[PDB]
C-alpha cells in the first residue's frame, strides 16, 4: 500500500512496456523480412508448408 | 512455367504479410512505447512523495 | 484487540489478491494457447490440405495442448492455486471472528475445461468437430478468468472496507 | 478531541490520499496499456466479450 | 477481409481508451495527489501544539 | 545429421535408375527435417511464453 | 450514477454501429452479385443464343 | 470555478477535437474513394439512384 522497499505499480507498468516492446520488435521483424511467418518460431506448420512449397 | 509461377504466388500468399497495415502499426507502436515510458516514469515517482511527510 | 486483529484479515485478503493475480497470469497464456489450437483445428478442417500439412498442424495442436497443461499445472502461489483444481475453494479471513471470504476455485486444467490430456484430431471431420470443442473450451476458460477477476475485485473492496 | 496517542483527521487524510493514489495508479495503467478494460480485474464481463471477439 | 477489419474495429471500440480524456485525467490526478500529500503533512502537525501548553 | 534424416555418409546414386529413388529419398529427408525444425520452433515459443509467465 | 450508467449506452451504440457496418459491408457484395445476376439473365434473354451459351 | 476534480474547458476542447477528427475522416474517405457518395451510409437516395443508373 504505502511501501518504500517496493512499488508494484511500477512493476505493472514495466510489464506493459515490455509487452509493447515485444510487439514493436515483432513488427520490426515483420517489416524488414517482408513476412509474417519468417521462421519456424513464428508458426511451425505454416513455415513447414511454406518451405516445402518453396 | 505457369505451375511454378502459381506455386511461388501461393507461397507468397501463405507466408508474405500485407505491408500497409504494419505501415500504420509501426507508428502506433512507437507512440505506444513512448506513452508507456512516460507512464512508467510517472509511476516511479509516486513512492517518493512520502519524503515530504518527513 | 479487535482493532489490532484486523492486520491478519488484511494480509489474508491481499494474499488472495496475489494468488488470483497468479491465476490470471497463467490464464492469459491458457487463452492464447486455446486460440492457437482453435486456429490449428480450423486450418486442418480444410480438405484441400495434403497429408503432410495436416500432420504438421496435428503436431502443433498436440504441442500446444501439452503447453496448456504445463501452464495450468504451473499456476500456483506458495503451494496454493485456484487454477489447477487442487482444492475446491479457499477461505480468506474477513472479520474479527474469522468468518470466511469465500473464493471458489475455477479449474483451468485440460480436464476442467473439457479437453483430455490426449485430445487430438485425426482427420478433417474430427478437426471440424474440434473447432467447436476448442471454442467451447475457450468460452468456459474466459468465464472462469472473469469470475476470478470479479473475486479479486471483491477482495480489494473488502480490503479498503477493512 | 485533545489527543497525543492518535489523531483521526490524519487518518482521514491518509484514506483520501490512498484513494487518490489508487485512482492515479488505475489511470496510469489505462494510459500505458492503451485500453480501459485491460484485464478481467477491470470488469470481467466486458473483458470476456473482448477476448472472445478478439 | 472486411469482416476481420470490422471485428478489429469493434473490439477496439470495446477496449480502446479515450486517451485524450486520459491525458486530462492524468494532469488532474497528479495535482490531486500532491494536494493530498500536502494535506496529510498539515494533518500530522495538528496535535503537536499541545507541548506549547507546557 | 544425415543418419537422423534417413541419409548416410555413403549415400549417392550410381545411375539414373537409382537417382529416381534418391529423388523420393531426399524428399522424405527434407520432409522430416522441416518437421523437426518446426517442432524446435514450437518448443522455443513455449520457452518464451513460460519465461514471460515466470 | 446516471452519468456512470451512460458508458453502457455508449458501448451499446458502438456495438450497433459495428453491426450496421458489417451489414453494409455484406450488402455491397449482395448488390454487386445482384448486378452480375441481372447481367446474366439479360444476356440469357436473347433468343439468338445456342443451348451451350445459355 | 477552480477545481482539481473537473475542468470543463478540457472537455469542450476535446469535443471540438473529436468533431474535427470526424470531419477529417470523412474527407479522407471521400478522397480515397474518389466519390461524394461512396456508400449507402453517405447518402442513400443518390446512392441507390446511381447504383441503378450504373
Amino acid at each position: 500500500l504505502n511501501s518504500i522497499n517496493t512499488n508494484p505499480g511500477a512493476l505493472l507498468a514495466l510489464q506493459n512496456l515490455n509487452s509493447t516492446n515485444t510487439e514493436l520488435a515483432a513488427t520490426q521483424g515483420r517489416i524488414n523480412t517482408g513476412k509474417k511467418v519468417a521462421n519456424a518460431k513464428d508458426n511451425g506448420a505454416i513455415w513447414s508448408m511454406a518451405k516445402m512449397q518453396s | 512455367g505457369k505451375l511454378q509461377d502459381s506455386l511461388d504466388a501461393g507461397v507468397g500468399n501463405l507466408v508474405d504479410a500485407d505491408l500497409a497495415k504494419e505501415s500504420a502499426k509501426l507508428q502506433s507502436l512507437q507512440t505506444k512505447q513512448q506513452l508507456g515510458v512516460q507512464a512508467l516514469s510517472i509511476a516511479n515517482q509516486t513512492p517518493q512523495t512520502i519524503l515530504s511527510l518527513f | 484487540a479487535t482493532a489490532s486483529s484486523l492486520n491478519s484479515v488484511k494480509d489474508s485478503l491481499q494474499r488472495g489478491q496475489s494468488t488470483i493475480d497468479v491465476a490470471l497470469a497463467a490464464g492469459d497464456t491458457i487463452t492464447d494457447l486455446l486460440t492457437k489450437m482453435k486456429e490449428k483445428a480450423l486450418a486442418a478442417s480444410d480438405t484441400s490440405l495434403n497429408t503432410a500439412s495436416f500432420n504438421a498442424l496435428k503436431a502443433d495442436f498436440e504441442s500446444l495442448r501439452d503447453q496448456l497443461q504445463k501452464a495450468a499445472t504451473n499456476a500456483k502461489f506458495n503451494g496454493v492455486s485456484l487454477a489447477d483444481g487442487s482444492t475446491t475453494k479457499l477461505s480468506f479471513l474477513a472479520n474479527e471472528d474469522g468468518s470466511n471470504f469465500t473464493v471458489t476455485a475455477q479449474t483451468l486444467s485440460l480436464t476442467g475445461i473439457g479437453l483430455t490430456a490426449t485430445s487430438t484430431f485425426t482427420d478433417a471431420a474430427t478437426a471440424k468437430t474440434m473447432i467447436a470443442t476448442i471454442t467451447t473450451s475457450l468460452q468456459t476458460a474466459t468465464n472462469k478468468l472473469s469470475s476470478l477477476g470479479t473475486s479479486s475485485v471483491g477482495l480489494d473492496t473488502h480490503l479498503t472496507f477493512v
